[PDB]
């Protein structure tokens, strides 16, 4: 579970993201498409070309959800319920792919927050993404 | 493969005893039931609302036979699964959009079906060899993804 | 989350295991060692040879814990506190490994409980080992 | 190892700017901090109780440098990782008993470390080259397990 320390860490690092969340969301996707091409099978309907607006559009949505989980760090299961439902019932993304995105999100943050991406923060952000992923996957079976 | 002549023979010999028709239907159906999310690829099949509805669905059973068929033929090119599944690998990526992870889920289901079916006969050493083949097959199938 | 049907299924299946749980624990380890040899790295102090009393004994231990979990299917977290501790702070087995033992356990039950290893029972046991896995790795970090 | 020439050039160009001493200490330290279970191999290293205790531990720093040392050599034989890493694979298996999953975690951490250091220079495409590399190395390090 996430500790007070963890919560402070996450709010802090995410705090810094501010208004760039959108762009950092799009970048994490691109990174994921490039490094783990198998993830592409879920977006056959998307234009995955560099600077794709669909990707831009999608990065923003993902970012908003993360931003929402941070705002509700003490009630994520509830704050994310709807999204947990969508993923379990419609999208049905195989669970293994959450860890890939998580990973690309962490690289993206690292690449943008050198001052904040400390060992302690890194660990907190990793536990956090892991928790989001678990919520999103909780209603799979 | 990195199969030992001994490992090759164990695989080969148990398979000789397999009814692909039944094992194929059961393996694919168990998949749709254990890991409900794999049903995303079979909406056109019908009602998969229950174990029963899945296990009974003829469309599933028939796809199951098509899949183990292909698998079965792959066991004859155990020394070049890559080349045997190349076109099937492309199809799966480019046409079907099947996440390769699915190949691994099935493989594990396959092993449970074999154990289920052969009880005693499906010994630790025999499972080990099968685990190497399912892994091998999955890799072969995922090989052309880009 | 284990449904009531699930809890039912599990207790039935395990009900049938009976006095053979120990032999099945022992058999599952043997299958694990052979199929996923990387798992052996955690047992350097064991004689991993076929029929070894160390393996036999360990098999019993694992089986018993499972029993205990089936029995407290409603309060796993609590029923397995000690074990979650041990694994998180002493053993420190990597989480990936739990999936391998779980798998070898299904395979073992399937090979021994044909009539009982129905598709619905298969699904429940899987979920069950999953939860047991989650409990045992919950205090990792 | 499907490193296209351009992927190989990219790996190599960046590796030129790395201070292996430094990166080594950071990657290892961070592994012990993000996945504390990995600390199981270092009970003779002393105090690993907090991030500062880990990151500043003279032993972790020293070992990190060693590890990365071996890794850098690996980067000059991208053609023969398996060959390059064979005696090391055996040692990790037979003497150290290190679960190979450890090799993948470090790979991921190392990728975050490179992102941390190069910022914007660690482009999507460079990361994908490095992903193939860390994977190739972990695979080579696991090749001799039995
Ligand atoms: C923590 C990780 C994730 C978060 C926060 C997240 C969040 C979201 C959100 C907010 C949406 C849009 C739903 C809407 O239309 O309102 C979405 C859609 C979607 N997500 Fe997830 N997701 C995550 C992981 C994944 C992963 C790992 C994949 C596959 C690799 C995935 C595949 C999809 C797909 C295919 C859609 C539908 C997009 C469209 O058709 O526009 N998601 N996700
Ligand atoms: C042992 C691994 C597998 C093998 C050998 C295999 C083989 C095949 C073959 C031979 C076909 C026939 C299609 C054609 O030739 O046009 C096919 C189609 C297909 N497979 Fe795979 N398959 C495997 C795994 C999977 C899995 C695990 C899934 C999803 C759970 C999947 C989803 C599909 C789908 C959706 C089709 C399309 C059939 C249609 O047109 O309705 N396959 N596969
Ligand atoms: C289904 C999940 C598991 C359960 C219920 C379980 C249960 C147990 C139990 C009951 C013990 C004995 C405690 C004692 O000695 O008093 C134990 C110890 C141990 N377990 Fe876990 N275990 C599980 C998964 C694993 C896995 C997957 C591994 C590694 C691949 C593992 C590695 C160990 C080791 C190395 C020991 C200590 C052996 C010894 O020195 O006697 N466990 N576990
Ligand atoms: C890129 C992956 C790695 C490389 C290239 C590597 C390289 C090395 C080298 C060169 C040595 C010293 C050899 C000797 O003592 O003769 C060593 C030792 C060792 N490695 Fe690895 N290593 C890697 C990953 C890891 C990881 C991820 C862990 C544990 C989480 C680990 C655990 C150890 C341990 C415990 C020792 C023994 C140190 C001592 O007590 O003297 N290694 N490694």
């Amino acid at each position: 579970v996430l500790s007070p320390a963890d919560k402070t860490n996450v709010k802090a690092a995410w705090g810094k993201v501010g208004a760039h969340a959108g762009e950092y969301g799009a970048e994490a996707l691109e990174r994921m498409f490039l490094s783990f091409p198998t993830t592409k099978t879920y977006f056959p309907h998307f234009d995955l070309s560099h600077g794709s607006a669909q990707v831009k559009g999608h990065g923003k949505k993902v970012a908003d959800a993360l931003t929402n989980a941070v705002a509700h760090v003490d009630d994520m299961p509830n704050a994310l319920s709807a999204l947990s439902d969508l993923h379990a019932h419609k999208l049905r993304v195989d669970p293994v792919n959450f860890k890939l995105l998580s990973h690309c999100l962490l690289v993206t943050l690292a690449a943008h927050l050198p001052a904040e991406f400390t060992p302690a923060v890194h660990a907190s952000l990793d536990k956090f993404l892991a928790s989001v992923s678990t919520v999103l996957t909780s209603k799979y079976r | 493969m990195h199969l030992t002549p001994e490992e090759k023979s164990a695989v080969t010999a148990l398979w000789g005893k397999v009814n692909v028709d039944e094992v194929g239907g059961e393996a694919l159906g168990r998949l749709l039931v254990v890991y409900p999310w794999t049903q995303r690829f079979f909406e056109s099949a019908g009602d998969l609302s229950t174990p029963d509805a899945v296990m009974g669905n003829p469309k599933v059973k028939a796809h199951g036979k098509k899949v183990l068929g292909a698998f079965s033929d792959g066991l004859a090119h155990l020394d070049n699964l890559k080349g045997t599944f190349a076109t099937l690998s492309e199809l799966h990526c480019d046409k079907l959009h099947v996440d390769p992870e699915n190949f691994r889920l099935l493989g594990n289901v396959l092993v449970c079906v074999l154990a289920h079916h052969f009880g005693k006969e499906f010994t630790p050493p025999v499972q080990a060899a099968y685990q190497k083949v399912v892994a091998g097959v999955a890799n072969a199938l995922a090989h052309k993804y880009h």
